[PDB]
């Protein structure tokens, strides 16, 4: 299954409520995880099941989504969201990614 | 009779705009209200059959909510096409009434 | 030898076929055949909880706790396993039947695995 | 779905006035739904007259219960109202209108609580000529 | 230090909504049901406390169904009337009728196909006037004879409603609720396991709950949401009122063939006088009912609030009228005679005037109507009344009408006691047992 | 609870290296482990996987030239890339799968903890 | 509670004697039944336990095929049949509640009542 | 008591009547809903012996395990649970940890377990 | 998921795939429309009764790993330990001992429970 | 390899409702011999 992120060059302030959605080439159920990965740093597992967070992930962070469409929302960007995020789905091997959705800040 | 007081009676607002719709009830409806948006020279189109949940091949810019006597509908983003009269009506029991509709204009 | 070859046999001898007479339980000209393959599981089925309840799931042959009465039948072992067949102890005992079942019930599940639940602690 | 109104545009004053809703979607016939008549007085909101239930029972307005009768014909997939003492005050565009209340979940798909169906409605103006 | 126990028959179980057979001890094929058990073990669950709802019901759903399949699977067989659509030469009836039978009876004629598909004959048979509309002048049609298939029952099924018990699916169980004051809806702290329900009648009925049981302690008032007057209310009474309908005509009839191997069955003549069709009810007990009623009404609307009974507003024929089926011989009485009356705060009987028809469209269906045979000779019923079924107006005098038409009310009526159990004997629990 | 990996750098177009991955807060034994990389131009990518019980699993770009191996008394993850190709230039990143309902092995595929990546260049 | 044995106090080598015990003041059927004997001059033994049902019966090793320990729920009474006593046998035997539990309640490995001793010679 | 009669009883004396439960799990228009009928019986009662079977509990109505109790699931002592609560209300109390308990009485038992005995019997 | 790992371990040696025998075994129970969808619940419902018939008859009841006392044959299979569980999968050994399958079923039957089963009726006897 | 009735999953009645789920579970080293002519 191949993934498309978009918008790939979103940009917000500190304060602004955001969404980062992907695409499925095939229906996949819930079978999608979020991830976070900050410059240099090891990506963050933040939704996997496409609606579940993880422990240790902030109430900030929701996902929705089912089918082929999915997305990410983000409640309040605060500095500590601006990350490269990534869409992955496991319903069929080998596991794959969307290209990554890279926020700015303005 | 459930008497239903709607405001604002007249709104004017540009493209872009977020729009707020409360429709009043005289007596406790249950949620069973239904919001509409009448094109002038058409019936009414339905566009919320709950006081949240939306009609199908509405679009998603239209959403709505309350409870007990206090209901509201709010349009996200007002497009071009999104004027003319709104009414909310409740279907608790009979007699089945409408508001008085609010006309939302061009500014 | 062969299902039911061993009817006019002994009940001792007829004892040795349990597997061939087991093994035949389970295998307009439409419905009828799949009544008849859901009746045939059905009764399988209730056979097999019978033989769980009384703690013998899983054997043709189970020796229990539960003392024979000789109420039930008071011939020696010489005239009912070795003088007599499992259609005519079928008939003698059929009165009995559900007595002997209700106490296999009792004494070789109810009593027997709350005396193994304790025996697991001390 | 297609909801059509057929009858005189025209009543004299103390006459009847008589509507057809043609119904072409067989949901006539399917429990759960309520058959209404609606008028929009030109300048006004709207008025609902009444209804008639999928069991065949009717409900009315309380200001219009003792002039209105609602009746239906399931074969034919049509109801009609049946207006009587047609007055000034009565000149309105009479809609016809369909809503559904799967208060349990009878059908398999959604149904919607509000009138999700219209007719395009008669424009019916009383005048003796 | 505790481990995880299995245990399986725990006396466990949740909501089902599963399928439902039939047992029973005809258009209801009750000879396809499996025999009842002869001693029914109704098991009493102490200190269970059950959440049950009339309104949200699975049975009521299941049992409307079965009604209609089997309907249609009784009728399926059965003589078409399709060569019975043609023009109809009707004239008035006038032999020993009285004035209220005067323009309810028609004598016509037709062109019918003869037991030979070439040749055609001259056939006549006596119709209601509810089954006559005209064509555009004595040229009359069937009522709905272009628009609809009209379906002949056959003679030899009867309508006679049988009691069918509904037994579930082993594996899960009904649970009665036995609180004599219980409402529809809500709590109910004592419940029993049954594996089927009691006999249900599968009487069709509008407006009154002919036959059927009775409230063990006060007539009950059950309504989905009371302060909502689009909803219907459905009176169970303590104690029946008794309703004593005929149809005091001494018909014949005649076989009219219609291709090889059947026939239509006419209406023939009339032996004797020509009477209209009517009910009788005890004048006194309907009104001690009615003052029984009230009495219960008059907790929820208030205890100085006017109970007004009127007449149906409109409607349907099946609706405005009491119809049920006698015999076979389907009934629309007008009960205005019965819900007539205004209650204030502060030996005799009622005959309800009755119209008989033929050709029914029962379910309110589209394209499908049945042809009920005539029954020769005088009918008569004797029915228990158990119940009503009420609307509010709504919009200090409630007045209350009757209603019907939507059959699951009736069978709801009757299953709002019991509802559906799966049973989960499979559980785990801890305990100091280790493997 | 973190994965840091070693080894990796330059290798020709036709070698070999090898890469190493430490667990630190984690029981290095009942663990599906996955080797991901990232490439410049196309992004998260899945390697290789080995299960608690020492099965692998291997993406259809590297089956027979990559090997992943796990020794658990040193809670250590490795693996061993054989004919290096100029396709293979990636940050490889090490990953543990969130444990879900009991799959005999199997892997879900859900990365629910990542190390900061190695990175392998060839040329 | 209260817990009083009845039985008897003076057997011949050889002989047999069944000591009852009574109680009252909880629930006899709840709670499993030990004997322990005391000889006149030393501390105490642990002779036998019945659990609370009575389907199963333990003993030391010194008595394991002469007594017989028993008790009967509808009456409140346990009991101990002691065949071929033997001079080593001489001591007070109390008829003390409690030595295990059932599965489904908290552990009792504890004597937690006892009472009035039957005192047993053997001569 | 028949057929849930126990239903309103505690877990514990609950768990006594086990097989009057278990003896009630097997036993056109009419015909077809009776065949149904049959058929979702059949199954039901095969998953739940399935699932005893995957545990190592078939033929058994109380069956011993080898996974521990984990006081996430419920901090309940014995006394609480089979003394003072019903099966509803335990059921009620243990809905999100079902699939858990079952997947470790899969996973602990009867195939570690197994291979375990496979092991012990081969000496 | 019920599904999630069915049949992960047929390609994994003999070894490894039999410790996921619960994986396999967990799902394999669970008009002429109606008829063929009754047909097929029927036949998977008699599917595995007749496995679970032929465990108990061979003294395998409820177990996922039995043990008999059948030797093996070496005219069935002359491979080793190592051959078999470790350098082998099921499927490929299915292919190699499916001509002796029955002969091992009538052994499993013949050769030791009828015997057992007769012998334990003796054992408890005394 | 086996020939047997396949029922119908959607999302007509002589379907089955509410969809398959997608899901699919990778057998690493299994080779498979297909025929789509047979
Ligand atoms: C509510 O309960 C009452 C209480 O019985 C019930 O009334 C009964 O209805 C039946 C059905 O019509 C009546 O039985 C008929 O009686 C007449 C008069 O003698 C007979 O001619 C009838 O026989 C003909 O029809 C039969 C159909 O099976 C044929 O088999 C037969 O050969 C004849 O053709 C038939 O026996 C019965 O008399 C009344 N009882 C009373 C006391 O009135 C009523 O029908 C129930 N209502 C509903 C809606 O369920
Ligand atoms: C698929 O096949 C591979 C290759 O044989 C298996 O892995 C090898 O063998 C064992 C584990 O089975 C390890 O000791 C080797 O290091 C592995 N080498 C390689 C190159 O993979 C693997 O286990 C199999 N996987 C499954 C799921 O069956
Ligand atoms: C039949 O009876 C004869 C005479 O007792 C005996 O020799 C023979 O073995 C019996 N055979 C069977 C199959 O019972
Ligand atoms: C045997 O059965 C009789 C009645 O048939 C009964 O009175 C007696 O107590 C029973 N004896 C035993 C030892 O079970
Ligand atoms: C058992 O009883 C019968 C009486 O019919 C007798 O002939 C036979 O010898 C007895 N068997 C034994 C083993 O004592
Ligand atoms: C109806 O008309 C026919 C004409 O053929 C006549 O024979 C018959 O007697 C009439 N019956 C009645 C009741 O008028
Ligand atoms: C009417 O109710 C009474 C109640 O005593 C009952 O005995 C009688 O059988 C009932 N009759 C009918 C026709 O239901
Ligand atoms: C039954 O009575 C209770 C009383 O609390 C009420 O809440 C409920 O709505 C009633 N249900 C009905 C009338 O169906
Ligand atoms: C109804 O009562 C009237 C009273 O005049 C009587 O003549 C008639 O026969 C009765 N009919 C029935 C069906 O009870
Ligand atoms: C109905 O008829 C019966 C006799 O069949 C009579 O005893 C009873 O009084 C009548 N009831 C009414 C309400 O007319
Ligand atoms: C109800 O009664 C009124 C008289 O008050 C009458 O005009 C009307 O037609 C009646 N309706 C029905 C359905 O009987
Ligand atoms: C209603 O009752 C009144 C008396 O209160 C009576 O005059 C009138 O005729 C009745 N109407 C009907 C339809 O029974
Ligand atoms: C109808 O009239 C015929 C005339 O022959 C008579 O024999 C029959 O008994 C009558 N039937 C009734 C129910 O009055
Ligand atoms: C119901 O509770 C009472 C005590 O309140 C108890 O004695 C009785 O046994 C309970 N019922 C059942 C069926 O356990
Ligand atoms: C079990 O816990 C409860 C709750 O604290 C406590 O009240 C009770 O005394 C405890 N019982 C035992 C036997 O520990
Ligand atoms: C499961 O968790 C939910 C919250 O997510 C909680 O409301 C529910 O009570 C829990 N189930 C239990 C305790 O059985
Ligand atoms: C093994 O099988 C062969 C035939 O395949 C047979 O001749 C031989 O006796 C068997 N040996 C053993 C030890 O089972
Ligand atoms: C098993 O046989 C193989 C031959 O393929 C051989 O290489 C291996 O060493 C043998 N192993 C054992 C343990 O016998
Ligand atoms: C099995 O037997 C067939 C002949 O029936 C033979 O062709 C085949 O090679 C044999 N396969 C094995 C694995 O022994």
């Amino acid at each position: 299954v191949q993934m498309t992120q978009s918008p790939s060059s979103l940009s917000a302030s500190v304060g602004d409520k955001v969404s980062i959605t992907c695409r499925a080439s095939q229906g996949i159920a819930d079978a999608l995880a979020w991830y976070q990965q900050k410059p240099g740093k090891a990506p963050k597992l933040l939704i996997y099941g496409a609606s579940n967070l993880e422990s240790g992930v902030p109430s900030r962070f929701s996902g929705s989504g089912s089918g082929t469409d999915f997305s990410l929302t983000i409640s309040s960007l605060q500095a500590e969201d601006f990350a490269v995020y990534y869409c992955q789905q496991r319903n069929s091997h080998p596991p794959t990614f969307g290209q990554g959705t890279r926020v700015e800040v303005k | 009779d459930i008497q239903m007081t709607q405001s604002p009676s007249s709104l004017s607002a540009s493209v872009g705009d977020r729009v707020t719709i409360t429709c009043r009830t005289s007596e406790n409806v249950n949620n069973c209200l239904n919001w509409y948006q009448q094109k002038p020279g058409k019936a009414p189109k339905l566009l919320i059959y709950r006081t949240s949940t939306l009609q199908r091949g509405v679009p998603s810019r239209f959403s709505g909510t309350g409870s007990g006597t206090d209901y509201t509908l709010t349009i996200s983003s007002l497009q071009s096409e999104d004027f003319g009269t709104y009414y909310c009506q409740h279907y608790y029991g009979t007699p089945l009434t409408f508001g008085g509709g609010t006309m939302v204009d061009i500014k | 030898l062969g299902f039911l070859g061993a009817a006019g046999s002994t009940m001792g001898a007829a004892s040795m076929t349990l597997t061939v007479q087991a093994r035949n339980l389970l295998s307009v000209w439409g419905i009828k055949q799949l009544q008849a393959r859901v009746l045939a599981v059905e009764r399988y089925l209730r056979d097999q909880q019978l033989l769980g309840i009384w703690g013998c799931s899983g054997k043709l042959i189970c020796c229990t706790n539960v003392p024979w009465n000789s109420s039930w039948s008071n011939r020696n072992l010489s005239e009912i396993w070795d003088n007599m067949t499992w259609l005519q102890w079928d008939k003698e005992i059929s009165n009995y039947t559900q007595i002997i079942y209700g106490l296999l019930e009792e004494s070789q599940n109810q009593q027997e695995k709350n005396e193994q639940d304790l025996l697991a602690l001390d | 779905v297609q909801l059509q109104e057929s009858g005189p545009g025209r009543v004299k004053p103390s006459e009847t006035l008589s509507l057809t809703c043609a119904v072409s979607d067989d949901s006539f016939g399917s429990s759960y739904f309520y058959w209404s008549w609606i008028r929009q007085a030109p300048g006004k909101g709207l008025e609902w007259i009444g209804y008639i239930a999928y069991s065949g029972g009717v409900r009315y307005n309380p200001s219009l219960s003792s002039r209105v009768t609602i009746s239906r014909n399931i074969h034919e997939r049509q109801f009609y109202l049946r207006l009587t003492s047609m007055t000034a005050a009565d000149t309105a565009v009479y809609y016809c209108a369909r809503h559904c209340e799967d208060d349990y979940g009878y059908y398999s798909a959604a149904q919607s609580y509000g009138l999700d169906s219209w007719g395009q409605g008669i424009a019916v103006t009383v005048s003796p000529s | 230090n505790l481990w995880v126990t299995v245990y399986y028959g725990v006396p466990v179980w949740k909501d089902a909504e599963t399928t439902l057979f039939c047992a029973s001890d005809n258009v209801w094929a009750t000879h396809a049901c499996v025999p009842t058990d002869p001693n029914p073990q109704e098991i009493h669950l102490e200190n269970v406390t059950e959440e049950f709802n009339m309104w949200k019901n699975n049975m009521v759903e299941q049992m409307h169904t079965d009604i209609i399949s089997l309907w249609d699977q009784s009728l399926k067989p059965c003589v078409k009337l399709t060569p019975l659509c043609v023009t109809l030469q009707c004239t008035n009836v006038t032999n020993n009728i009285t004035d209220d039978m005067r323009g309810e009876l028609k004598n016509c004629s037709f062109n019918m196909t003869t037991e030979l598909r070439d040749k055609r004959q001259k056939v006549h048979a006596l119709f209601y006037k509810l089954d006559i509309v005209p064509i555009n002048n004595t040229s009359y049609r069937l009522i709905n004879c272009n628009t609809a298939a009209i379906t002949q029952a056959c003679p030899k099924v009867s309508f006679e409603p049988i009691p069918i018990h509904y037994c579930a699916p082993a594996g899960f169980a009904i649970l009665k609720c036995k609180d004599k004051k219980f409402n529809g809806t809500g709590p109910c702290p004592s419940v029993s396991t049954v594996q089927c329900t009691h006999g249900i009648k599968p009487v069709v009925s509008t407006q009154l709950l002919l036959n059927g049981s009775l409230a063990e302690e006060e007539v009950m008032i059950r309504s989905k949401d009371i302060r909502n007057n689009a909803k219907n209310i459905l009176v169970q009474f303590n104690t029946p009122v008794q309703i004593n309908c005929t149809r005091p005509n001494n018909n014949t009839r005649k076989s009219i063939r219609i291709g090889p191997g059947q026939w239509f069955y006419a209406t023939g003549d009339i032996i004797g006088d020509i009477r209209q069709a009517h009910c009788n009810v005890s004048k006194a007990t309907w009104n001690e009912t009615l003052g029984k009623v009230v009495k219960q009404l008059r907790k929820h609307f208030g205890n100085n609030t006017i109970i007004r009974f009127a007449n149906s507003s409109g409607g349907d024929l099946e609706v405005t009228t009491h119809s049920f089926n006698c015999g076979g011989e389907f009934f629309y009485c007008d009960t205005s005679g019965l819900f007539n009356s205004t209650w204030i705060s502060n030996n005799d009987s009622i005959t309800l005037p009755c119209r008989i028809k033929q050709i029914i469209n029962m379910w309110q269906r589209i394209g499908q109507a049945m042809y009920a045979p005539p029954i020769q000779g005088v009918i008569r019923c004797v029915s228990n009344i158990t119940g009503l079924i009420l609307t509010r107006d709504g919009g200090t005098t409630e007045t209350f009408r009757p209603s019907g038409g939507d059959m699951r009310d009736n069978w709801r009526s009757e299953l709002y006691k019991y509802k559906v159990v799966k049973i989960e004997p499979l559980g785990v629990a801890p305990t100091r047992c280790k493997r | 609870v973190q994965l840091v990996e070693s080894g990796g750098g330059l290798a020709k177009p036709g070698g070999s290296l090898r890469l190493s991955c430490a667990a630190s807060g984690f029981t290095f034994s009942r663990s599906i482990m996955h080797w991901v990389r990232q490439a410049p131009g196309k992004g998260l990518e899945w390697v290789s996987t080995i299960n608690y019980a020492g099965s692998t699993y291997y993406a259809d770009s590297v089956r027979g030239r990559f090997v992943i191996s796990r020794d658990n008394s040193k809670n250590t993850l490795s693996l061993q890339m054989n004919s290096v190709r100029p396709e293979d230039r990636a940050v490889y990143h090490c990953a543990k799968d969130k444990e879900g309902y009991y799959s005999g092995g199997y892997p879900l595929w859900y990365f629910d903890l990542w190390g900061p990546g190695t990175p392998v260049t060839i040329s | 509670v209260q817990l009083v044995e009845t039985g008897g106090g003076l057997v011949q080598p050889g002989g047999s004697l069944k000591l009852s015990c009574r109680a009252s003041g909880y629930t006899f059927s709840s709670f499993a039944m030990s004997w322990v004997r005391q000889a006149p001059g030393k501390g105490l033994e642990w002779v036998s336990l019945i659990n609370d049902r009575g389907g199963l019966t333990f003993y030391v090793d010194s008595v394991k095929g002469r007594f017989t320990i028993s008790r009967d729920n509808s009456k409140n009474t346990l009991s101990l049949q002691m065949h071929s006593l033997r001079d080593g046998d001489t001591a007070v035997y109390y008829c003390a509640t409690g030595g295990m539990s059932s599965a489904l309640q908290s552990s009792k490995y504890y004597f937690d009542f006892w009472g009035q001793g039957a005192l047993v010679t053997v001569s």
